[PDB]
């Protein structure tokens, strides 16, 4: 989230860029190109040598993309309404691919900004692509419809008082699973079976019934366990992609006829938008 | 690929129960449902405009089992899975344009299918050694990306 | 970790240039300011209040320069960073527990860490070869987890 002291500091950088945005916005790509090079998997149409003028008009175009956003910044959904329809029902970009454009236009821009790329300016340019990636890749699945709201709340209905047993459940096939997550829980016994991973798989299923109940107002209900996760326990974001991955094994393994594919479908996009307002507050 | 006698027991012992046409049209129409940008690739295949028409698109059937079908000849050579995927690398990168991102969406979409089709027999352990078989899959279809 | 000779020298040719002490800990500094959650582990450290207090902190520092001066002695052995950082890696799992994704930030802060510092002497391609060897060195680091 855009602090007005961001604001400030994008508007500087940017300012500073002024003219050059372009050269800018191509070198970048021709970056991404070279350092992360299946990024080209999206571009086998152009002439991808280098100084082609399709890729210096393609950084033109961008460049002039993040200007709007820049003169837009409070109100980036709209500004960037178009371009966000357009990645998510035409060229349908992986997300992923957004965060290797966004290192690729930091490193452009350090390279060129001697004296403005301070700490806090960094800081500031990261957070600020960071929003217009997730701005751009918003409407790919488009954030929770009343019919994903109504699968949601059947299939954790169903849970039920299981609740408890499928997130220690959970927990567990995250650990076996991707064993990097266990580096957060080093005061505890890990074994099957664990009362501490029962007691934590419990507080966790306890707070997504919290958030099915309060769907339609997610940031407010969770907010004390945003503040805990930012400020204190400081998981990296990274890893609620993995526990939600083995929240969704879970269920399909305990609920053989609610996990439909249009369930599973709506499960996926409500864990994101838990994991999104999780680590809202995180910078 | 190096897996424990453990973890490759448990992989080819539950791969035996498993209908490679029905999980194959299974595994590759919940990828197109649940991201569904994923259909960026498949554009002469006909409706997938909903759950119901992907899933029972035959072409996505067709095409599901032909996919999953290269990766059980993949779990007959764990030890290589590179030299094993090479061609197929080569096919998706120069070919086809894939970006390599969707193999891993499609690992773990597999890894859903299975927890569904087979219950409480996908145990933790179970899906632990999956995870790393489909990583692997993964890694080598990208590894001739260039 | 596969270099071509070209890239080899690229990264060497620069690296000469480099200040470890200086560039170590503003690498250090900046990641718990852009990434400030990777400051969990550094609460001993002191005043972490403000990116100058981070910034000007002599432990930030001196840690830094700890951390690249490792990072330094990895150049020279570049054929084989995985039995160069096993001892390292095997010791930030089961003592430090560093989730092996701050190795990866601390990758790419490095990275414009040296753009910044040498401008348009970081050409793309220098960045290129730059990327392979710190995602290579993240890799190594992570490789003895469990
Ligand atoms: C900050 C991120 C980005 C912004 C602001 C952005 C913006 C744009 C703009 C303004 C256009 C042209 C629209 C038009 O002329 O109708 C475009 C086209 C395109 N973008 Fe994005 N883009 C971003 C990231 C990416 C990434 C990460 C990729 C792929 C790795 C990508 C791939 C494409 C493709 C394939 C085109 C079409 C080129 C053509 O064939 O003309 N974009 N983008
Ligand atoms: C859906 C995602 C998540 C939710 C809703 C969630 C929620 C919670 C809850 C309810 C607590 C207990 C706070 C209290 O003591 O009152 C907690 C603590 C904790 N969480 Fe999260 N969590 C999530 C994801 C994660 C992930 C992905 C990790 C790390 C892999 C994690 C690591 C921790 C840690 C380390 C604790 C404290 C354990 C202890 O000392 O008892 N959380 N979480
Ligand atoms: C473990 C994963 C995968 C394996 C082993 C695999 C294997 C194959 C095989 C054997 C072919 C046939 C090539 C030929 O007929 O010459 C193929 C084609 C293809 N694959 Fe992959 N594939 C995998 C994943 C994917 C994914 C995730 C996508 C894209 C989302 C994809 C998209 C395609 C496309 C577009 C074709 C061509 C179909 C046509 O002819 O219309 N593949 N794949
Ligand atoms: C490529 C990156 C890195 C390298 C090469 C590296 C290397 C080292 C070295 C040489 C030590 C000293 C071990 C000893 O006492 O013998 C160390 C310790 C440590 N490192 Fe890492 N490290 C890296 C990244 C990180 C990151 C990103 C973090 C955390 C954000 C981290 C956290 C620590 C901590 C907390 C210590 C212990 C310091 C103390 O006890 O005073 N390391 N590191």
């Amino acid at each position: 989230m855009l602090s007005p002291a961001d604001k400030t500091n994008v508007k500087a950088a940017w300012g500073k860029v002024g003219a050059h945005a372009g050269e800018y916005g191509a070198e970048a790509f021709e970056r991404m190109f070279l350092s992360f090079p299946t990024t080209k998997t999206y571009f086998p149409h152009f002439d991808l040598s280098h100084g082609s003028a399709q890729v210096k008009g393609q950084g033109k175009k961008v460049a002039d993309a993040l200007t709007n956003a820049v003169a837009h910044v409070d109100d980036m959904p709209n500004a960037l309404s178009a371009l966000s329809d357009l990645h998510a029902h035409k060229l349908r970009v992986d997300p992923v691919n957004f965060k290797l454009l966004s290192h690729c236009l930091l490193v452009t821009l350090a390279a060129h900004l001697p004296a403005e790329f301070t700490p806090a300016v960094h800081a500031s340019l990261d957070k600020f692509l960071a929003s217009v990636s997730t701005v751009l890749t918003s409407k790919y699945r488009g954030v929770l419809s009343p019919a994903d709201k109504t699968n949601v709340k059947a299939a954790w209905g169903k849970v039920g008082a299981h609740a408890g047993e499928y997130g220690a459940e959970a927990f567990e096939r995250m650990f076996l699973s991707f064993p990097t997550t266990k580096t957060y829980f080093p005061h505890f016994d890990l074994s099957h079976g664990s009362a501490q991973v029962k007691g934590q798989g419990k507080k966790v299923a306890d707070a997504l019934t919290n958030a099915v109940a309060h769907v339609d107002d997610m940031p407010n209900a969770l907010s004390a366990l945003s503040d805990l996760h930012a400020h204190k326990l400081r998981v990296d974001p990274v890893n609620f992609k993995l526990l939600s991955h083995c929240l969704l094994v879970t269920l399909a393994a305990h609920l053989p006829a609610e996990f439909t594919p249009a369930v599973h479908a709506s499960l996926d996009k409500f864990l994101a938008s838990v994991s999104t307002v999780l680590t809202s507050k995180y910078r | 690929m190096h897996l424990t006698p453990e973890e490759k027991s448990a992989v080819t012992a539950l791969w035996g129960k498993v209908n490679v046409d029905e999980v194959g049209g299974e595994a590759l129409g919940r990828l197109l449902v649940v991201y569904p940008w994923t259909q960026r690739f498949f554009e002469s295949f006909g409706d997938l405009s909903t759950p119901d028409a992907v899933m029972g698109n035959p072409k996505v059937k067709a095409h599901g089992k032909k996919v999953l079908g290269a990766f059980s000849d993949g779990l007959a050579h764990l030890d290589n899975l590179k030299g094993t995927f090479a061609t197929l690398s080569e096919l998706h990168c120069d070919k086809l344009h894939v970006d390599p991102e969707n193999f891993r969406l499609w690992g773990n979409v597999l890894v859903c299918v299975l927890a569904h089709h087979f219950g409480k027999e996908f145990t933790p352990p179970v899906q632990a050694a999956y995870q790393k078989v489909v990583a692997g899959v993964a890694n080598a279809l990208a590894h001739k990306y260039h």
